[PDB]
């Protein structure tokens, strides 16, 4: 859709769960689409900065996760089409990751990149 | 499994090309001439050409028609082996973490190592730790 496509290249962040890359205005207004009920991101900016981090590299034009080896490798097949990444560096604090497992959300590390 | 093709591009324009392709796909997805491309990879480390995912060469050849940026890489479509389908996504250590060591290009402390202390969420300025090198105004006039 036209709401997930980034509008302006400047001031762009990325999520850590599904690695959704968009613009800060879209994050403030729309927020994380693939995970909204379990993230409660819409309607605020503090949570955006708390969870999302600008430390990420790589951009991929995901359009058909159901049929794509990149989608299988990144484990993003069950997500909506959009502009994702391949490496997002960061980790959620110890106050928000706890409830995801209780609500039945498996928190995995999307930082597929290597260190040294 | 789908194949990965390569297409040349201008040096310094990769994210612009990616967003333009996304816009074209979104605008021409509900028409009689859709795009069969699966995805495109534009690694940050590389600069000068981009990747594309498709089965056949004709798909991308007819999907990159009309765009004035990929005109250069239109008469040749190179195919890479299947073993190179996993090294492209690899990244060697983004690169923004507090209490890390970074170097400077501009200013006076050129080609010197320094240390990050605090990061502003505004993404406009960042603190840095370095030992002064000035002469304390004793040599200069
Ligand atoms: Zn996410």
């Amino acid at each position: 859709a036209l709401e997930t496509v980034p509008k302006d290249l400047r001031h762009l962040r990325a999520c850590l769960l599904c690695s959704l890359v968009k613009t800060i205005d879209q994050f403030e207004y729309d927020g994380c689409d693939n995970c909204d009920a379990y993230l409660q991101m819409k309607g605020n900016r503090e949570m955006v900065y708390d969870c999302t981090s600008s430390s990420f590299d790589g951009i991929i034009a995901m359009m058909s996760p159901e049929d794509s080896w990149v989608s299988k490798w990144q484990r993003v097949s069950n997500f909506k089409p959009g502009v994702y990444a391949v490496s997002v560096t960061g980790r959620l604090p110890q106050g928000i990751v706890r409830e995801l497992k209780s609500r039945g959300v498996a928190y995995k590390s999307r930082d597929t990149a290597i260190k040294t | 499994d789908p194949n990965l093709w390569t297409v040349k591009c201008k040096i310094g324009e990769e994210r612009a090309t990616a967003i333009s392709l996304m816009r074209k796909f979104i605008a021409y997805q509900f028409t009689d001439t859709p795009l069969q491309i699966k995805s495109v990879v534009a690694p940050e480390h590389v600069k000068g050409y981009i990747y594309v995912e498709a089965y056949k060469q004709t798909h991308v050849k007819q999907a990159i028609e009309g765009v004035g940026n990929l005109r250069l890489g239109y008469w040749n479509q190179q195919m890479v082996p299947i073993k190179e389908m996993t090294d492209v996504l690899k990244v060697v250590k983004a690169n923004l973490k507090p209490k890390s060591w970074v170097r400077l290009k501009r200013g006076i402390y050129k080609d010197d190592i320094a240390q990050v202390d605090y990061v502003e969420p505004s993404q406009n300025t960042i603190s840095l730790k370095m030992i002064p090198r000035i002469d304390y105004d004793r040599i200069k006039a």
